[PDB]
């Protein structure tokens, strides 16, 4: 047998939004983050937790050295910055959609940077912000980012769905609709 | 109860600036970012280890730590200045080095104990979808959801015989949870004589999963 596996520890600062990230990926997946200003490990999955221990305070020594590096970056390159990079937003159900049978709904947004995004769900048109989650910035093979939101939802015919996403490199808000199709 | 270690983030240092580096935009809103990723490749759990530091500054890759090289290399020439800093410390080098094994090989043991061996069964659905008078060709979906990994098999048959054409497929989709799904549709006009089934095979499963429609 053979155990082909990828863990990745992703980090950054960015500017000017003075926002920090820390986390483990493995195989794709996050295994947790470390929320900076809790000083808090987050698991992706309660039950990591029992397995396993992180101490926070190193990620938030990381980040601290690469705020100070970033300084280093903008002096090195005379504040030199890039274009945006808009993302690409696919919405789709995270199971078999069954009418009156509880669903969730993927808000999947790739192949972006900066690592800040504006996301909204709307059901019929109206903000929903009950029984909604996402994840943080995830780490891509290049350069880019990709996160995931998520809605739960009842399948039902008098509802349609809606992810709108903005982004510094985006012309206009980009909204994705959804809507139940057997 | 193990606890996981993180890789040591190197302090950069300042000295002196490069001509005009790039854009490909202008007139966006500027950001700036310095962003890490310390990568464990494993070939075969802890036997074959290598570990790929990668820095991007912005929308640019450009230093990289290879365990096979042993020191920093640049990628552009932004990062150059970095990789012949730290590439004249001894003792950063050393830790770098060894990182390889104490937080690479160091956590995957610990992993080893619950995401290596995680497994979660899929669930195998077969049915038809066109617009009721199929016109062109029929489309038969063989859905397989919520599994985990992501190595999977799903075939289509034709009274046994396998399909390896007309088949129209969404790929691995990650759920961003730890689980996946795939569509995976043979495009068939149906006879009632003619049978067609969708065979699944996944590490989580002992035996091949069979649905007929
Ligand atoms: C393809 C291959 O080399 N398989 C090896 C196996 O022979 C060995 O027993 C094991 C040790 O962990 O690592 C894997
Ligand atoms: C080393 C260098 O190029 N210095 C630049 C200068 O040329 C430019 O006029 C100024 C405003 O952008 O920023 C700084
Ligand atoms: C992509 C975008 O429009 N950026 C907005 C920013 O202007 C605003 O200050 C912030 C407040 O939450 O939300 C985000």
């Amino acid at each position: 047998i053979k155990e082909e596996h990828t863990i990745i520890q992703a980090e950054f600062y960015l500017l000017p939004d003075k926002r920090g990230e820390f986390m483990f990926d493995f195989d794709g997946d996050e295994i947790f983050h470390v929320d900076i200003e809790k000083s808090e490990t987050i698991w992706r999955l309660e039950e990591f937790a029992k397995f396993a221990s992180f101490e926070a305070q190193g990620a938030l020594a990381n980040i601290a050295v690469d705020k100070a590096n970033l300084d280093v970056m903008k002096e090195r390159s005379n504040n030199t910055p890039d274009a945006n990079v808009a993302p690409e937003v696919t919405v789709l159900s995270r199971s078999p959609v069954n009418l009156g049978e509880p669903n969730i709904l993927i808000c999947f947004i790739d192949k972006f940077s900066p690592p800040v995004v504006n996301v909204t769900w709307l059901r019929n048109g109206r903000p929903v912000t009950e029984g909604v989650s996402e994840t943080v910035f995830l780490p891509r093979d290049d350069h880019l980012f990709r996160k995931f939101h998520y809605l739960t939802f009842l399948p039902s015919t008098d509802d349609f769905y809606d992810c709108e996403v903005d982004h510094w490199g985006l012309e206009e808000p980009l909204r994705k609709h959804w809507e139940f199709e057997e | 109860k193990k606890v996981i270690t993180a890789f040591n983030e190197g302090l950069k240092g300042g000295g002196g600036s490069l001509v005009g580096g790039g854009s490909g935009g202008g007139g966006s809103r500027p950001w700036f970012l310095e962003y890490c990723k310390s990568e464990c490749h494993f070939y075969n759990g802890t036997q074959r280890v290598r570990l790929l530091v990668r820095y991007f500054y912005n929308l640019e890759e450009n230093l990289r730590f290879d365990s096979d090289v042993g020191e920093f290399r640049a990628v552009t020439e932004l990062g150059r200045p970095d990789a012949e800093n730290w590439n004249s410390q001894p003792e950063f080098l050393e830790q770098k080095r060894a990182e390889v094994d104490t937080v690479c090989r160091h956590n995957y043991e610990i992993f080893d104990n619950f995401l290596v061996p995680r497994r979660v069964e899929p669930t195998v659905t077969v049915y038809p979808t066109k617009t009721q008078p199929l016109e062109h060709h029929n489309l038969l979906v063989c859905s397989v959801s919520d599994f985990y990994p992501g190595n999977i098999e799903v075939r289509w048959f034709r009274n046994g015989k396998e399909e390896k054409t007309g088949i129209v497929s969404t790929g691995l989709v990650r759920n961003g949870d730890w689980t996946f799904q795939t569509l995976v549709m043979l495009e068939t006009v149906p006879q009632s004589g003619e049978v067609y089934t969708c065979q699944v095979e996944h590490p989580s499963l002992t035996d091949p999963v069979t649905v007929e429609w």
